[PDB]
């Protein structure tokens, strides 16, 4: 039992890692605000939010193009091509725009947060800030956490808006369905509180998980040049399993 | 022999690796104290215990009688206003330019006006020799000058203890020359108390006043650089000379090479 | 305990960035109403001058007739160690 | 025009980067095999393929659980709950299993290939191997490229198989549809050559793009500890845009 | 004065940074040749041009009359069997173990049996002093011993030219002592020709026989370590000693500090 002991030692250190990351989160969100902390938050909205705007916009257009092309082939055989705008908008708003925009946020803006905090730990800027008398959990970590909780629900709304515009462009303007029936069938079956707000509630839960993992792995890193790179691929794996895992739980409550 | 920092019987461990088994050190005031030793060990972990970032396991570090481990959040914040530390790479905050690097510890322990902060930064940067370089980033600073901006930040609050870890390393004799003029000059101008943790023997003995040599868990020798060599153990000799005769082995273990089957 | 007028200003006490804002400001109000500026600052009664006592002295020199217009009396042997450390050994006027 | 010149200089160096990566690929696949090269390929099938087996298996089960839960709610209102196995298997086999398994391969096995090759470049093992007289494109790069082209189509078949097993588990065993109608409706409408083989042809195109990007960014890296980490987030962004971009082109040919 | 490598009028550039403007070097056989200079430059890029990994821009490097740039794929592969290079970190192939690191250049230029390869590796590792350590990985090798496995790999084919870049750096005087005994001993036992690219002045002058000093684009001095100091330019002086007097400036540029408005 040489590897069986190695396997059991592995999952104990991972259980203990969730305990450190839980106490690290309660120390950030339960503390008083300080001086100059809003301006550090607006700077990190540029690095997390605005830098992710180009991958999110082009990926939302490409997904709406496939939905309008595949959804026309199903509906035209049952005489319901007027329900194309209903199925395009309801597939994005409740399934695809919360989930796919959280898998591209964990790859771009999540893995770049655990490389920036991790190279501050290697070059000893976090130990130099602490010996001056400034907590690096408040100065460095806390603006980066709040900038990810705000930027991902702002980016799935832009994801869903171009997905519907991209699906209208292939459906109405190329395959030739009626434009007035596209929007009227959408305004009839899509509700705001049950379909649009329930997609924002999903992406706030995903933004908390994708950013708390990305911030923890850079802080509790191994300050060694291939200990940082091992941590960057842990935030892409752990965030993708948590996004797909919490997605089944949230649809069974909201739409079950 | 009035001691500022005084260490008494501490023990540290990092992944079942022994660092500082049982060791007592006296850091006298107004004097350069060097801690030499072989590399690969945790030589810089004492400066992490003095400023207070790690906790010892069976020891107490005394700053003027007060222990740093048993010390609350408003005594530790006020103790760190008397200490500066220059790390080896000169740990400058990337995004911040040279002006708000030097002014970072000022704005943490002050409520000062903007016109007096800009006069402290201009006098700290010029006492190092870097007056005109205030508005440019830490990138593109010709990295032998990164360690001079980081010396102004480590001195801005006018402390009474400054800690260097490895200031003499793979550096030019020109760049190593500027630092040895600056370490001696800044501690007579400000009456400091320095701790240097290095392993550059020909440069350290010409700048220090009391050398400790720590091999694996304890002191292997101490004293003035004149009397450290005269009362030398048969480890301090090899280390301070680099000879073949001593306890460390040049061969792997012991064999005769005609005793193993190769393949 | 900080400074009087006394027909040329006597910097006294100790400057340690907990009172070092009024001691710049109250000393500046003398410089506002001074005529012809030959006045000499009397660094007589300091005891802990360290790079901030100098930081309020250069701030008084910038608001003066010309770029100088200001002399200094005898220095408590700790402060002029920091004058030459900041290479101001021949930039001010010391009698 | 100071940033306009910076923007034009940016997209010229990216155009030139595609030219270096094209000539690097033609030098790998058009060369003779050598001695001991099969055993290096079986070692890299362990690092790329077997290490990715745990993220792929659990993510395929979670996605099939959502498909069987959402697809029951649509079909039960039109009296077609017997078509649940048809829509679960046809959503995975032609859309979701090629695409979502390629977004988790670019994050885990793609970003770990550009960290391993990039740290060989920093620690000068690639320059030391070249001055000995061994080409590092054949010794190091070429086993890693072929192990990714083989392992991703082997991992979307396992992705689609557990997605159907996961969708049968929520549909038949919890929501209570007939088991014999689940498999018989699936064996009637799902063809092997048009639906199963067309999903493998997609994942071979994606495995070439996801591995050629990951291998190039580690070889043409910047041997500097935050020049490696900048390269690891370039293989997640460039692979995700190429997977979603080539997915629209392949469905318009196969199913249009 | 028979020269093995002979450099004639080359020029290199890396992002509009001048390295080797116009410089000619003679590497005589059977002699240690050192190339000292200030750091931050491209000092190690000459060894990348000798072995052949970069291409010069207006120059030709002559290996025994033959130019390395104008050289086909079967002459360059046969030229690299006469050269070894020990990098600074000791660039060992991770997953490989001490046995197949040393046997890597053997299996590239040989068709040898397994029982003679295992005798070459056992004699190369023992001539360095590492006989018992053959089956364990490069990780956990106590990194002053990583540079001794990498010296056995750099010497396994018995070359006639071996190149070290920075063997004297931030190392212990014990670890630096083993290498200085090994550099002198291995080149009388094998009749080598060494090139050392370093900036450790007190260690290089005691081991070299012809020093070149390259400041920004050209030679600032050359000769025996006795005659280099006696005919010194006013750059080799400051550099060789680290003094304040010379062309490099300790102040940033030039000012009087009472000429700028601060804020
Ligand atoms: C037949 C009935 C038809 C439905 C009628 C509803 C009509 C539509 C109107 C409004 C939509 C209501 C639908 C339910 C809403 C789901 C609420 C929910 O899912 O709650 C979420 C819990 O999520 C997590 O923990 C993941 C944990 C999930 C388990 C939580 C269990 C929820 C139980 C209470 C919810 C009551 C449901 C009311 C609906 C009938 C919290 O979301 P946030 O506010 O963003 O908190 C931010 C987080 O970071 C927490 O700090
Ligand atoms: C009304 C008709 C109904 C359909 C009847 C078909 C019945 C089903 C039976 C079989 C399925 C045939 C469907 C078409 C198959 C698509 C072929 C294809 O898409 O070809 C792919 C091209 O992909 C790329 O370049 C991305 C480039 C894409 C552009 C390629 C354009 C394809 C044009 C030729 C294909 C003929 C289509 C025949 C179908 C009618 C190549 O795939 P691979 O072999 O993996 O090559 C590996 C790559 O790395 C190349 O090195
Ligand atoms: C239901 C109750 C509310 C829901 C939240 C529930 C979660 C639990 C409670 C959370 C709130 C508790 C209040 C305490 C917050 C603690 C975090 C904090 O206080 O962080 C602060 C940052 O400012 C900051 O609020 C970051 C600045 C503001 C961030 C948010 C900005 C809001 C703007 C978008 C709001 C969306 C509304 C739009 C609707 C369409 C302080 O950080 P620093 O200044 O950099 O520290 C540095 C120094 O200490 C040393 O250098
Ligand atoms: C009703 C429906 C609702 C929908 C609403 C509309 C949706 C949004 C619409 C449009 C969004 C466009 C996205 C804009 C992206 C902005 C990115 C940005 O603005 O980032 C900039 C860089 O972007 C950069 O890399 C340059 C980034 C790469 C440049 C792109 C190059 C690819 C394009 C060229 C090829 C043409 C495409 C081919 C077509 C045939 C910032 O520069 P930095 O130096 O990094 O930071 C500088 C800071 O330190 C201080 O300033
Ligand atoms: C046939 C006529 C029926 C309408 C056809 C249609 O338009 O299809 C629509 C599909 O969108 C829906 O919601 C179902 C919306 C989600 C579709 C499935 C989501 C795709 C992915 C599944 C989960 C994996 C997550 C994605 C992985 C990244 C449903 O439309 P309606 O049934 O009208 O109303 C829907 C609700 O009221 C519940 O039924
Ligand atoms: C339509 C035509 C075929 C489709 C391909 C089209 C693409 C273009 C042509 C490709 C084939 C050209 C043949 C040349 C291949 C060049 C690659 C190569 O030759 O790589 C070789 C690796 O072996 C190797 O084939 C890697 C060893 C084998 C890899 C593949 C293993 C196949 C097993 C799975 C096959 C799936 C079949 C299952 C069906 C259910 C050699 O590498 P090294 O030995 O490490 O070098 C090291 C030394 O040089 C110095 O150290
Ligand atoms: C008909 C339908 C068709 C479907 C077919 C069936 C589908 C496949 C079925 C099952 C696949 C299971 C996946 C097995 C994963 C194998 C991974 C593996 O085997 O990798 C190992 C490590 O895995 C490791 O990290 C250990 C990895 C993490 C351990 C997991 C810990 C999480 C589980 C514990 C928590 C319980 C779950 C909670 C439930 C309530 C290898 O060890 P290394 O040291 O890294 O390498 C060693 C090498 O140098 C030489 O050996
Ligand atoms: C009611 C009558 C319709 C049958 C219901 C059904 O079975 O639902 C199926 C829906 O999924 C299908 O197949 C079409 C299969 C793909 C569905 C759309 C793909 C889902 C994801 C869209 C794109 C997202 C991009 C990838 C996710 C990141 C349609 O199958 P049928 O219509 O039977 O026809 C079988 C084929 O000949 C084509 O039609």
């Amino acid at each position: 039992m040489n590897t069986i002991a190695w396997l059991g030692r592995l999952v104990i250190e991972r259980i203990r890692g969730i305990g450190v990351a839980a106490l690290m989160l309660l120390q950030i969100i339960f503390s008083l605000p300080s001086a100059g902390g809003f301006g550090r938050f607006v700077y990190q909205m540029h690095r997390v939010g605005v830098m992710s705007l180009l991958i999110i916009t082009v990926s939302g257009l490409f997904i709406g193009l496939v939905l309008g092309l595949q959804g026309y082939s199903i509906l035209v055989n049952v005489g319901s091509e007027s329900m194309l705008g209903t199925m395009v908008s309801l597939t994005l708003l409740r399934e695809l725009a919360p989930v796919v925009a959280a898998l591209l946020f964990a790859g771009r803006a999540g893995s770049a947060l655990t490389a920036e905090i991790g190279s501050m730990k290697q070059s000893e800027q976090l130990a130099s800030m602490e010996m001056i008398g400034v907590d690096p959990l408040k100065q460095i970590v806390s603006p980066r956490l709040w900038a990810g909780i705000v930027s991902l629900p702002m980016l799935t709304v832009i994801f869903a808006a171009i997905g519907i515009v991209g699906g209208k462009l292939v459906g109405v303007d190329f395959l030739g369905v009626d434009e007035g029936s596209f929007w009227s069938g959408m305004q009839n079956n899509v509700q705001f509180g049950h379909d649009v707000v329930n997609g924002i509630i999903k992406s706030i839960v995903f933004a908390l998980l994708c950013t708390w993992i990305a911030v923890f792995q850079g802080y509790a890193c191994d300050p060694t040049p291939e200990g940082i790179a091992t941590a960057m691929t842990r935030t892409v794996v752990y965030s993708s399993l948590c996004v797909l895992g919490f997605d089944f739980v949230l649809t069974a409550v909201m739409f079950g | 022999t009035q001691s500022l920092i005084e260490v008494k019987n501490l023990s540290f461990n990092r992944g079942e690796r022994v660092i500082y088994d049982n060791i007592s050190l006296n850091i006298r005031r107004g004097q350069i104290t060097a801690i030499m030793g072989p590399s690969g060990t945790g030589k810089t972990t004492l400066l992490r215990l003095i400023g207070g970032q790690l906790v010892p396991d069976q020891g107490e570090v005394l700053l003027d009688g007060k222990d740093i481990a048993q010390m609350s959040r408003q005594e530790l914040f006020a103790a760190r206003a008397r200490m500066g530390m220059l790390f080896q790479s000169g740990a400058l905050f990337t995004d911040m330019s040279v002006y708000e690097n030097v002014a970072f510890p000022i704005r943490a322990h002050t409520k000062l006006s903007e016109n007096l902060i800009a006069e402290l930064v201009a006098l700290k940067l010029e006492s190092v020799g870097l007056r005109g370089t205030e508005q440019l980033m830490p990138t593109e600073l010709s990295g032998g000058m990164n360690r001079r901006v980081a010396l102004a930040r480590a001195i801005a609050l006018d402390p009474d203890l400054i800690m260097y870890d490895e200031p003499f390393a793979g550096q030019d004799p020109i760049v190593k020359g500027v630092l040895t003029r600056l370490i001696r000059s800044l501690r007579e101008a400000l009456d400091l108390t320095t701790i240097i943790v290095s392993h550059d023997v020909p440069e350290t003995l010409s700048i220090a006043d009391y050398i400790y040599v720590v091999a694996e868990g304890k002191i292997q020798g101490e004293g003035t650089p004149e009397e450290l060599q005269a009362y030398a153990s048969p480890f301090v000799k090899q280390f301070l000379t680099g000879s073949a005769e001593g306890p460390v082995e040049y061969q792997f273990s012991h064999q005769a090479y005609l005793d193993n089957e190769v393949r | 305990v900080v400074q009087y007028l006394n027909q040329e200003l006597v910097v006294s006490g100790k400057i340690d960035f907990e009172n070092a804002e009024q001691q710049y400001q109250a000393g500046l109000a003398i410089i506002k109403k001074q005529t012809s500026f030959p006045l000499i600052v009397d660094l007589k009664q300091l005891e802990h001058g360290n790079t901030l006592a100098l930081a309020v002295l250069v701030q008084w020199l910038r608001q003066t007739p010309q770029k100088s217009g200001l002399h200094f009396k005898n220095v408590p042997e700790k402060m002029l160690k920091i004058i030459q450390a900041c290479h101001l050994q021949e930039d001010l006027h010391l009698v």
